DNA sequence: TTAAGCAATTCGTAATCATGGTCATAG
DNA sequence: CTATGACCATGATTACGAATTGC
């Protein structure tokens, strides 16, 4: 280990007060840090220690601290015989420890941990923090720090040199050291953290070890001990599964008159709430007899169960509930009066959490691998959610019709659930938004209370694919005249593909949806799937990501990216994916046409190795149907095709051990004949000479400018105008994409000395 | 304006049939001489050079040099529709991107196939012209089920080529195996070994070369150490199809 | 040998002398010599005794694909 | 050290494609006496029965009795490396847990030569108990081989009737049924039936269709039959020896 | 000792079933 | 030297698991 670096700061103030960096060699200043520098790794190790004792901080910060730092500087502490390192804790006789444990759920997968034991401190990996609520497609420090804020071998001989060199990788060491603090300041982590402990009341150690099961058992035990009852333990292996819920049939297609939207909000916990519903309430069917009193001191679901009034008893879930939602209502009343955007995203973020807590205690009840399950609840509150949802749809579409004095008889073409697109008839978005208005107001009012029914949008126009699967244009007021886009479950928002496939179909859908023009959208993918097969598309647009899940589900049966992962490299048996991430590969071209998991490859290795590329995987089984999903709708079996001969118009324009063994044939420039001599162009072919000189030297000018664009643009990301770059990271399009384009000019300037100079060079 | 008129057309039909299977997309560099084609296949692991000379064709006939990059398979589905005893004739436009193919039956029914060529920038390469230690001569037959055995053993096949004869041997799960030829008209073994030679290939690729089989009686290897090892059956006063492996190492 | 690996190692990240990762060796000793910062006439003696081997007439990252 | 010489190759490579179908690993037993190998097919419903003379080859020697676990589906591809003129000599050794199958054609200017991993199996062995049969009948295989394939258009089962004047087998199922009938004559052409006692016993077309694999192997092939108990299928090997296929009734 | 629920759509691989090109031998 | 179906080889259909998103 060779150089620690540490940033500390007191929580409410806006710069840090501390910034060290300890070395292992002489180094050299650096203005705003202190540099201390020591010959051997025992002082340094011990004089970590010594400052992380007397500092004594409350929290410990990082980026992946927990599973690479702090057990690499135990274990090399044992290695080298220094006994004093390990006591870190705030108990003054305790040593820590190295300890194995896993997690494991159908939210958020499976993930495999070590943890180091501090007594007195607090972790937070900010790893964990992001793996745990965000669903991104690279978990890289760079690419969270690109998409949040917007940015090994090296080093031993950055080490191994002079001392400027060490306060340069000082200096990346800080940088590194500094970014996660940044992150949690900025995206309202710990303020966030502190009030879901306040909220439910369990420890701050707890939410970045445990579910969403320690939280409800605490708020049921807290809300228990007011009346005087006790828990029972039942524990089953096991009951089945009961029914969820429906969806509506669709009417299938694209649509260019204004649907309005109407849902209902909070519906199972207002469900679980409006009709009294608890373990505490629930009638056995036996002993309601031989009581005969039906009327207003019981209720009976759709499932079956009757369940008693509240006249007689309260239950202790509507109460949990009741303060969960009064807390997600503050949080919105204070998310209404902010402008900057992340800054309402990450109050959204809040308010979003709120809300699954409110969800995760209703699914509580129907986990019959838990603490204490209930099915009958569960199966009321579901009928209870299919029954209103129907009388809904019956409702919207029988009162406003032809005869009731109305203008057009409405028409639901979908629903899922806790919502209804009803499609009205007017295109005027004003009388639309006015009579939507109207029947969500018109239909709240057949329920108990806090039951609600409430507009939320007009889309115009729209385009229903499948079940959950839909786009349209988001109208939230009138003279605030459009909003965005909605693609709901499409080939844009999922990460299971290419960037290429999600990039075309957003510009289909801009291009179609916006400026409603159908032919610069075929000429739009034209030009796509043209530059495809012409070999000039950047391989950031092929790599495809898939999670490594366990290892037995992937034993049963063969895929790619398992097969890329056990794989091993010749170079590193020491850097492989584990169980539970992310796995990037592309797919090259090869003949074994029964296994496409034998043509996968790192895009690294396909980067230094310089593999082809399969143009007709990418062209037939990546681009081609979703395309075909989008572009039918609005035509018939014509625009199959036509987008089937837009390709064959465009599919005649190819671009091209043994290999070493070359004779290089020279090729006429006009007419392709390949001929003896090095003359660029044909003896037919030659009255038309400066018309083709003339051609290409506008295609040598235009790599020329684009040479000067990127390589200085590395100078700008990296700091300096003095000294060489050094960056070869993977998620910035910048990387080989800087490495292509000296080829091309490379290949591009000899072509044209086929012609002559164009005069002299030794005057 | 080419056009060429094959009479035993079933010798182009053949001829396809031994490239499609391992290349998609060529180029055909049409000239007096007469058709030719160099091509890496997909894998790019070998290289395929056929020769189609005038003298050969019953007809032959090249205004402009003109080569058109073909799409072997359609040219292939396009050639099925000939019978293997129809007159062939190839003629295109050297301003037209569309070659034609028409089929006379010898007996009152005429063929006339017009196919869409297409611009090819393939990768172009140059066999270094050299001298092989060993070149085995034998039934194309043999050679072919030599290829077929073996690929049932493992996926590679080791040619040993020795004073006596050649051999060639293979190992996998159910063990391993290996055939030994030996010296002794197309039903011969004839081989010239001034050094003794040893090399991997893919079975996989050699039973592609074999597609040619049923172009020449008989089918030469030329081996040398470390260098790509050539398969070549002749096309009786047409030309040839020659297939360059590399070998594995 | 072994230690004359270590003196072009050390030349070639002195920053005295330029910033060196995209030329030769002996382009940058001569460079620094037209301007005369103060090449040193060692990192010379050793570019002589030895033909075109491609560890001592190369930059330290003249593979690596910055 | 065991070696054997067999010039008509083509009956070994006929008898692996009657049981490889049937089963996946076998035990072949090697002795003075000649080959022999018995086992149960995969389900269980039938017994496999091969016996190689040592004097039906041109050549044999056997000096250690082998147990050679093989796996029949190997040997099978290997054997297909075979022309089915090449004269084919199996080759063992006491000590080494490998067979060896060498080829070797006519002309003699090419010779194969293949090594075959051999693996211990712990076979479930099996008695038959010598018994009886009711009825016998002899037919060409050809006829027996289609009866079974057109019948199992018809049905999965086929029930044997074995009567004085000849024999019936006959199926139904979604499509009707049907019942082809055999009479006795009067060489490889005829059709001869030996009833001490009528019969009726129903079995998988499945599996027949299995044995059946084995036509090749010879012109004619005899059915033996009796009340409750297994039926028997035999085709002979001329001079070699013969393949009796074992199937259990359905009850 | 540890883990909130169900509905639905998409894609890849192996296995099942249809169909033609050679071929091998009886007429 | 020539019909016939048995034999090998290649392509169309179905089934089921894995992955990921919408409520
Ligand atoms: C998202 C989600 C919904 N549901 C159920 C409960 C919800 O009552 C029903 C509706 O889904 P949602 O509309 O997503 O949530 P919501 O209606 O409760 O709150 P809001 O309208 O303010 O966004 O779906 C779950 O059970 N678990 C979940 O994770
Ligand atoms: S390649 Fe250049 S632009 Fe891209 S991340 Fe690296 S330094 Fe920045
Ligand atoms: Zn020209």
């Amino acid at each position: 280990v060779i150089q620690i670096c540490s940033l500390g700061l007191r929580w409410g103030e806006p710069e840090p007060f501390l910034r060290l960096a300890l070395t292992l060699r002489p180094c050299a200043p650096i203005l705003g840090a202190k540099v201390q520098s020591y010959e051997k790794e025992e002082d340094l190790l011990q004089a970590w220690s010594t400052f992380i004792r007397i500092m004594d901080p409350d929290v410990i910060t990082g980026y992946n601290i927990q599973n690479f730092d702090l057990p690499y500087l135990i274990s090399r502490a044992q290695t080298l015989k220094v006994q004093t390192f390990p006591f870190l804790g705030r108990v003054a006789g305790l040593c820590s420890n190295i300890r194995d444990s896993s997690f494991q759920s159908k939210q958020t997968g499976r993930r495999d941990t070590k943890v180091v034991s501090m007594v007195g401190r607090v972790q937070m990996d900010m790893l964990q923090v992001l793996l745990r609520e965000y669903k991104l497609r690279s978990y890289t420090l760079n690419a969270v720090s690109f998409h949040f804020l917007g940015e090994h071998s090296i080093i031993t001989d950055l080490q191994n040199g002079n001392d400027q060199t060490r306060r340069r990788l000082a200096v990346y060491c800080l940088k590194d050291a500094y970014l996660p603090l940044r992150l949690l300041e900025r995206l309202m982590v710990l303020v966030n953290a502190v009030e879901m402990a306040r909220v439910t009341g369990v420890p701050l150690s707890y939410l970045l070890s445990r579910g969403q099961q320690v939280k409800v058992v605490s708020q049921l035990l807290r809300q228990a001990m007011h009346e005087g009852l006790l828990m029972p333990v039942v524990k089953s292996e096991g009951g089945e599964d009961y029914t969820g819920a429906t969806v509506i049939e669709p009417l299938k297609g694209y649509y260019d008159v204004p649907i309005a939207t109407l849902d209902f909000s909070s519906l199972y916990p207002s469900i679980m709430m409006a009709h009294n519903l608890c373990y505490t309430t629930l009638l056995r069917p036996g002993t309601a007899q031989k009581l005969g009193l039906t009327e207003d001191q019981f209720i009976r679901t759709p499932t079956g169960d009757e369940f008693v009034k509240t006249s007689v008893r309260k239950g202790l879930l509507p109460q949990i509930l009741e303060n969960l939602l009064s807390a997600r209502k503050r949080a919105k009343a204070e998310l209404a009066k902010e402008t900057d955007p992340l800054r309402r995203q990450v109050l959204d973020g809040r308010q979003l959490a709120l809300k699954v807590s409110a969800n995760s205690v209703y699914g509580f009840t129907g986990a019959q691998v838990g603490k204490l399950p209930c099915l009958e609840i569960s199966q009321s509150v579901t009928g209870f959610g299919r029954q209103m949802i129907e009388k809904t749809k019956q409702l919207v579409e029988s009162k406003y019709t032809v005869e009731n004095g109305y203008s057009t008889s409405a028409k639901v073409v979908y629903g899922d659930t806790d919502s209804v697109m009803c499609r009205f008839g007017v295109s005027s978005v004003a009388e639309a938004m006015a009579l939507g208005r109207e029947a969500a107001d018109w239909v709240s009012g057949h329920f108990p209370s806090p039951i609600r029914l409430e507009f939320e949008k007009v889309y115009f126009p729209y385009l229903l694919i499948s079940k959950k699967r839909y786009a349209g244009l988001l109208f939230s007021s009138r003279p605030d005249a459009h909003d965005r886009m909605d693609c709901k479950g499409l080939e844009a928002v999922r990460r299971d593909n290419c960037p290429l496939v999600a990039n075309l179909v957003t510009a289909s859908l801009r291009r179609l949806l916006i400026d409603r023009d159908p032919e610069g959208a075929v000429a739009h993918a034209q030009d796509v799937i043209s530059d495809l097969l012409c070999n000039r598309i950047d391989i950031s647009q092929l790599v495809i990501t898939k999670e490594l899940t366990r290892a037995a589900s992937d034993y049963a049966g063969k895929q790619a990216h398992v097969e890329l992962a056990e794989r091993m490299r010749k170079r590193d048996p020491g850097s492989a994916p584990s169980l539970g991430d992310r796995v990037p590969y592309v797919i090259i071209s090869a003949a074994k046409g029964v296994a496409a998991y034998m043509k996968s490859e790192d895009p690294l290795f396909v980067l230094e190795h310089s593999l082809p590329i399969d143009t007709q995987y990418y062209l037939e089984q990546q681009l081609a149907k979703p395309l075909l999903r989008i572009f039918e709708p609005i035509l018939g079996e014509g625009r199959a095709e036509a987008v089937l001969l837009r390709g064959d118009h465009t599919r005649c324009k190819t671009v091209l051990g043994l290999l070493a063994f070359a004779k290089r044939r020279n090729c006429c420039i006009g007419c392709r004949t390949v001929l003896s001599h090095q003359g660029a162009v044909c003896e037919f072919c030659q009255p038309r000479e400066s018309e083709l000189y003339q051609k290409e030297v506008s295609h040598l000018n235009a790599l020329e400018e684009r040479f000067s664009r990127l390589w200085t643009q590395c100078q700008r990301c990296q700091g300096s105008l003095h000294e060489d770059v050094i960056c070869t990271s993977r998620d910035c399009p910048i990387f080989y994409m800087r490495k292509k384009v000296r080829k091309d000019l490379e290949d591009q300037e000899q072509l044209l000395r086929r012609f002559g100079p164009p005069g002299p060079e030794a005057w | 304006m080419f056009e060429a008129r094959l009479v035993q057309g079933s010798i182009l039909k053949k001829v396809l049939e031994a490239l499609k299977d391992l290349i998609n997309e060529a180029c055909w560099d049409i000239s007096s001489s007469g058709v030719n084609l160099q091509s890496m296949d997909s894998s790019h692991v070998s290289l395929v050079q056929l020769t189609l000379r005038s003298e050969g064709f019953d007809t032959y006939r090249c205004d402009r040099n003109l080569a058109m990059g073909v799409n072997l398979t359609s040219m292939s589905k396009i050639l099925k529709c000939a019978g293997n005893e129809d007159i062939i004739t190839l003629r295109a436009e050297d301003n037209a991107d569309t070659l034609a193919l028409v089929f006379e039956a010898p007996n009152e029914k005429v063929s006339d196939y017009e196919m869409k060529l297409m611009d090819l920038d393939v990768e172009q390469l140059g066999i270094p012209e050299q001298e092989y230690s060993c070149v085995v001569k034998m039934p194309s037959g043999e050679f072919a089920r030599i290829c077929r055995d073996l690929s049932h053993i493992g996926d590679a096949v080791v040619i040993s080529c020795a004073k006596d004869g050649v051999k060639f041997s293979a190992s996998g799960e159910l063990g391993n195996g290996n055939i030994k030829l030996s010296q002794t008209e197309e039903e011969a073994v004839t081989i010239e070994m001034n050094e003794p030679v040893q090399l991997t290939f893919a079975l996989r690729y050699l039973n592609f070369f074999t597609k040619a089989t049923p172009l020449s009686s008989t089918v030469t290897l030329s081996m040398s150490a470390d260098v790509p090892l050539v398969v070549e059956y002749k096309i009786a006063d047409m030309g040839h199809l020659k297939y360059y492996l590399a070998p594995k190492i | 040998e072994e230690a004359e690996l270590e003196l072009l190692r050390q030349f070639d990240l002195a920053w005295q002398y330029g910033p060196c990762t995209g030329i030769t060796r002996l382009q940058r000793w001569c460079r620094a010599k037209q301007m005369g910062l103060e090449p040193p006439p060692e990192v010379w003696q050793v570019l002589k005794t030895h033909p075109g081997d491609p560890r001592f007439q190369c930059s330290l990252w003249h593979l690596y694909p910055l």
